[PDB]
DNA sequence: CCCCCCCCC
DNA sequence: CCCCCCCC
DNA sequence: CCCCCCCC
DNA sequence: CCCCCCCC
């Protein structure tokens, strides 16, 4: 509620199969650094992947999805993506995979969906594009459950 | 009976106090003993969507005119064309709608002839028998009764037709007027009634014909005379249907009844220069629709009690909020404006206490930083329509125990966190000339207390062309609560204004016929209240060399010269007796301190 | 160069003879030798989509100015009121558009005006960039020409920003001219822009609501208007391509968008201007373009002179039929095109003379099918196609269809259809669909239809609410039955006269007010003794009319209404022009009120 | 079968105004799905020629007429085209360099391209600008590529 | 006049 | 090299 | 544990 | 003012 305040509009932007397709190496990446990464053992990062791609016989697409160790892997993943984007002085509320940009001017959505695009190019992130809708004020919500509760 | 009942309302608006005390700024009064003699400036017993009661009012120009009798003033013909506060508000996210907030002078001198014309709208309203809005929401003709006269109007109908005129207010032909009253062919031959109206209508607005200034119940008033006349037009047709404005329903039942009435009507609006709005055109088949139930909205606190947790409540109304913003947006019409009243009407209902309700409403929670009056107050910047009944609501919790200074802080943070983009949203507000919305920003800051946001250089770039009357008091406003800027550079900001806008016009014209009369009334009374140090005054018409006479500083800043210059004074000597009997405009405040909350 | 072609267009256009002549009715001519000094009665040089040209022109106004100077009859002040001639035509099928029809003198004073101050119409014409609506048709400024510019005007362009100004004409605010042409805040405080607007509202009675349409000099002021709206945005360093009020604004970036939209809208709230928000659409590329007519060109590319009389038949049956259907589709003016290229088809394909005839007055024995009868009975589906039929019938008769032929087989149609054309012609005169009602009337007069109205029912046409044009053609379709007594038509239009009149200051002089085209018609006839004056002076003495110096003082005689109002020059200005014996309708080449060869 | 019914009688601008048109044809088309038609209007423009064995003469005045009226020339509205999806960098340039051999000058076809970079330099270099930002790699090797042949 | 033919208000 | 041309 | 209950 | 709250 406190994220998306000041927002006449609001953007939904979800990935798409982001469990499934995250590609293992990318996680060294988006902690230290793609450019970083080329240089290549022994760290936090890259041992982090060893020690999950050793869970499902040393392959790199997707992370084993179902347990919580692998929520907490896609949070920190997740949360140097927001860093990045914080970092150029962008706003939103994101769960997992699915993002609420809160914005006035379509020029904000532009330099937005610019930069989130930038990064999901580095890290062969997908935007599932079926799932892509902005919400103008007043703001639809079906998610009451007042009535049935 | 009901042609009784009917004449009580209407003798009662029908009173140049009344339409000036509640019509300028379209005020509605549920109950005729709220017509005190007193000021009551503090509290609200009518409301208003337009314009803050506590900074912008009438309460002291109407105290002046039932001690004083000014029709002396206006008794003579020939009136003064006169420059009305052009104010833009919005439609939808995307469209907007113009307010003219006219001169006060061509304000009563229209006024008072409607009034002395009594009969000429009286005794056509009362015949009239399809209109819903010629009550104009006034005394106990609220909206079920409007509901409830149309429901008897549309007996008989398996279907229903919808029409909208398109711009109605602001694409009327001023000339229309007596087209529609007196009849197209009997105006084509000079000082009538009808055209008397039109006249004084024009001098409103720099006698311009497209558009009628609306914003205030006059124009509501002319309007709804005008499209009464549309209505006996159509029953001597024969026709039958209700109209709020320039909103038709039409019951049938035949696809040839329907054809007819679209002809006959189409006949009117060709005639007189009206545009039918085809996107609104719409044909309603029984079992019909009807999306405006408020009963699962008003019944939504039912099972809370005030042994309720304070969390309980918090959450509750936070869910509550979202709940109409999404019947908003189903076309619930009316739902958001429907929060505030209920949540204050079921504290009071269900008796909560004091003590708890400043908890609900000042309850920062240090897990998720979530303060539900910081919720309320950032809906309400999502349409400046809102702003008056943000404020009210805030003005109810208030009196119910909600601290004025957490409320303060709270705003104070939401302005200090979203500092960025309120700069960036004013910079647009100033350049796209939206108006209310740069209104509501001002109203916020100059209300609760906010000094954080904007800079004295950032403050004086208000001061600028392009800006409506009322963000530049309230901008003023702003400058003058710091004490440590100088009123210097505000005063050479202000007679740059002065000056620029004075030229555009022809020499010899006065300056209260012009643009800013009402920001020029809001300075020049600061200044014979002497907030303006005549001192500091005279200190600023020195570092221009500024020509002096036995009037003053010939300066835009100094009345007693202004007062006299321009061949027609009726405007200047009107504002004068104003600044005289130290009549206000705006409201300085209960302690004149420009602070507005306790 | 580029310049070099503008400037002697305009050179040409702003012509205060070229202006009436061309301009009145909304004519266009191809060639700059079509301005010829004779009066071209028989030749339709000229292309119009208002007024029949062989009924209703200036060629005899044109004839007078040529030799007199009437510069020196309009310069003065204060310019009289006139009330213009209020003709109603269709948009679509549910929807109307209102031209007014400029009283000459009136519309001659502003016509002075603009020529004496060609100046501040060319320069900013020539010096425009964005506007392919500023040649107005003339000359070698065709549809191809004007899109070529718009494609260089759209380069650099993923998308284009459509938008539409709505009503333009008819809701524009005529002070709003000062405000656009000089700025609006300078208006506050008596220029050229300030009189322009005078000169204007002088022509509609003084309303400052809309300005009149329908002739040319109605598009260039509108085009000077919509030329400093482009300086505007130009002084923004925006690009985009103007037609009339249609904006295509080319852009790849949405920042680029919505910076055009926010300029846009403020240009546009100053000024009282609306948008229309349906028509607002973006074409993302590959970009659409539904309005293509190489199918319907190339449609003929197959037939020739050898193929048979009913395979052209059918043909052009099924061509009608292949651009009624890609108009529907959206390909804009694709109807239009029918008659041209038929037209054109015929005289390429070298079709002898004796074959057009019958091809186009060809009845089938089977089908009662006729392919003319097919065309008329489309061009009653919209009647902004009036002038394209008759000049698609001009062009095949001077091929070889009979003009017998032809007005048999329309004749035929009115008798068929005289329950359904009835029925039309009492609902557009009960809701001033007055075009609709105007090429009826046309039609029967042009091809001697007398067996549809009564005597009864054209009387009932002589009423309010029935255009100038409308009713002169019904006038004339009375007068055309000799066995019809000329005294009722007297009576209507007496009444008529009477009860017009009746709404004005009593010192309002009749040249002035409604129906003076009309008014001009029945004054020339009586001058020419049409009506036969013995047959004047019956009626008014069963009218116990008084009698005086200049006549039996009725509205009939023009010598008594000729100098009876407070402002005269009206009065004065027709007064010349009937006595120089100049007509603004022609009574035929026999003057039989018949016009087929 | 678009340029089917003109052979080398009609006038270049004829010729001129049909190419125009045919390009705009092609352009719809893609827009209603019909997948590859604006790869198509590079090859049957030029296979069109060599079939309908247009002048030499006539391919330059074609290709370098400046329309005295309207300043439009019909290979600055293919080069315009090619701006519009990097991927037509080739067929483009091979186009030229086929109407070149054709009897096309390379000093018009350098003339005209300059022109219209001079025309939209504002534009262009917002759009470099935007491609560097943004790793639009191909869309800027299309501009830099045209600097360099032309 | 010397192939063409279509946009709007 | 000896009429064509387009899918990812 | 101490009047809630739902998102990938 | 003495269970109301919403349309242009
Ligand atoms: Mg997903
Ligand atoms: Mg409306
Ligand atoms: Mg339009
Ligand atoms: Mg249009
Ligand atoms: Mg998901």
């Amino acid at each position: 509620q406190t994220l998306l305040y000041g927002g006449i509009k609001k953007l939904h932007l979800d990935l798409s199969n982001f469990y499934h397709t995250l590609y293992t190496h990318s996680i060294p990446w988006m902690i230290d650094g793609k450019s970083a990464s080329k240089q290549r053992k022994k760290g936090f990062s890259n041992t982090l992947d060893t020690l999950i791609t050793a869970c499902q016989y040393d392959e790199t697409h997707g992370i084993p999805t179902g347990n919580l160790l692998s929520r907490i892997i896609t949070e920190l993943y997740m949360c140097h993506f927001d860093k990045q984007m914080e970092y150029k002085k962008f706003v939103y509320s994101r769960y997992v995979d699915d993002f609420i940009f809160p914005f006035t001017f379509e020029n904000e959505k532009q330099e937005f969906l610019n930069e989130f695009n930038l990064i999901c190019r580095e890290n062969n992130l997908i935007i599932n594009d079926n799932k892509t809708k902005v919400d103008n004020f007043p703001f639809v919500d079906k998610s009451s459950k007042s009535d049935i509760f | 009976s009901m042609k009784k009942e009917f004449t009580e309302l209407y003798d009662f608006i029908f009173d140049p106090i009344f339409l000036v005390r509640y019509g300028y700024y379209d005020r509605s009064i549920k109950n005729k003993k709220m017509n005190t003699a007193k000021v009551e400036l503090d509290n609200e017993y009518g409301k208003s969507d337009s314009f803050y009661f506590k900074v912008f009012n009438m309460e002291s120009f109407a105290d002046y005119l039932r001690s004083h009798d000014l029709k002396t003033h206006f008794n003579g013909k020939k009136p003064l064309s006169t420059d009305p506060v052009y104010f833009n508000i919005p439609k939808n996210i995307e469209a907007r709608r113009q307010y003219k907030m006219p001169n006060l002078y061509s304000y009563m001198a229209l006024n008072y002839y409607i009034c002395d014309n009594k009969k000429e709208f009286i005794e056509v309203f009362i015949d009239n028998k399809f209109s819903t809005s010629k009550f104009f929401n006034q005394l106990n003709f609220d909206y079920p009764k409007t509901q409830e006269i149309t429901q008897t109007l549309l007996y008989g109908g398996i279907k229903k037709l919808h029409l909208d005129l398109s711009n109605f207010y602001h694409t009327l032909y001023t000339h229309s007027i007596p087209w529609m009253i007196d009849g197209k062919s009997a105006s084509k031959q000079k000082k009538g009634f009808s055209n008397t109206l039109d006249t004084l209508i024009t001098a409103c607005q720099y006698d311009e014909t497209h558009g009628i200034p609306t914003g205030n119940l006059l124009s509501r008033i002319i309007t709804e005379l005008y499209m009464c006349h549309f209505d006996k037009q159509m029953e001597y047709k024969k026709f039958v249907y209700s109209r709020y404005v320039d909103d038709f329903i039409f019951p049938f039942t035949f696809e040839n009844e329907k054809q007819e009435f679209l002809n006959e009507f189409n006949l009117i609006c060709r005639e007189n220069n009206l545009i039918i709005n085809d996107n609104k055109t719409k044909v309603d088949n029984f079992p019909f629709v009807d999306k405006s139930s408020k009963s699962d909205i008003f019944s939504f606190f039912e099972n809370i009690t005030s042994t309720n947790s304070n969390d309980k409540w918090i959450k509750e109304i936070s869910n509550f909020i979202d709940y109409c913003v999404n019947e908003e947006h189903l076309g619930n019409k009316g739902a958001i404006k429907c929060i505030f009243p209920v949540i204050t009407n079921t504290l009071k209902q269900k008796k909560v206490d004091t003590k708890n309700i400043d908890n609900i409403f000042s309850k920062r929670n240090m897990v998720t930083n979530f303060n539900v009056f910081e919720k309320i107050l950032d809906l309400s910047l999502k349409d400046s329509r809102l702003t008056n009944k943000f404020l009210t609501f805030f003005e109810n919790i208030n009196e119910f125990g909600f601290s004025s200074l957490s409320a303060s802080n709270i705003v104070k943070k939401y302005f200090s966190n979203n500092s960025k983009g309120l700069k960036e949203k004013i910079d647009h507000y100033r350049k796209n000339n939206f108006n209310q919305e740069l209104y509501q920003i001002l109203l916020y800051m100059v209300v609760f207390e906010i000094d954080d946001l904007l800079n004295q250089e950032e403050l004086l770039n208000l001061i600028d062309l392009n800006i409506d009357d009322y963000s530049l008091i309230l901008g003023t406003i702003l400058y003058l609560k710091n004490s440590s800027y100088k009123l210097e550079k505000l005063l050479k900001k202000i007679d740059q204004l002065f000056i620029n806008t004075h030229a555009n016009y022809d020499v010899k014209t006065s300056r209260m016929a012009e643009k800013l009369w009402l920001f020029r009334y809001f300075f020049y009374f600061l200044n014979c209240k002497n907030i303006f140090s005549q001192k500091e005054i005279n200190s600023y018409c020195q570092s221009q060399n500024y020509n002096s006479g036995q009037n003053g500083y010939q300066t835009e800043l100094n009345w007693n010269y202004i007062k006299g210059q321009g061949k027609d004074l009726r405007a200047n000597n009107f504002f004068n007796e104003l600044i005289v009997k130290e009549v206000w405009l705006i409201s300085c405040g209960e302690n004149e301190d420009f602070k507005y909350l306790n």
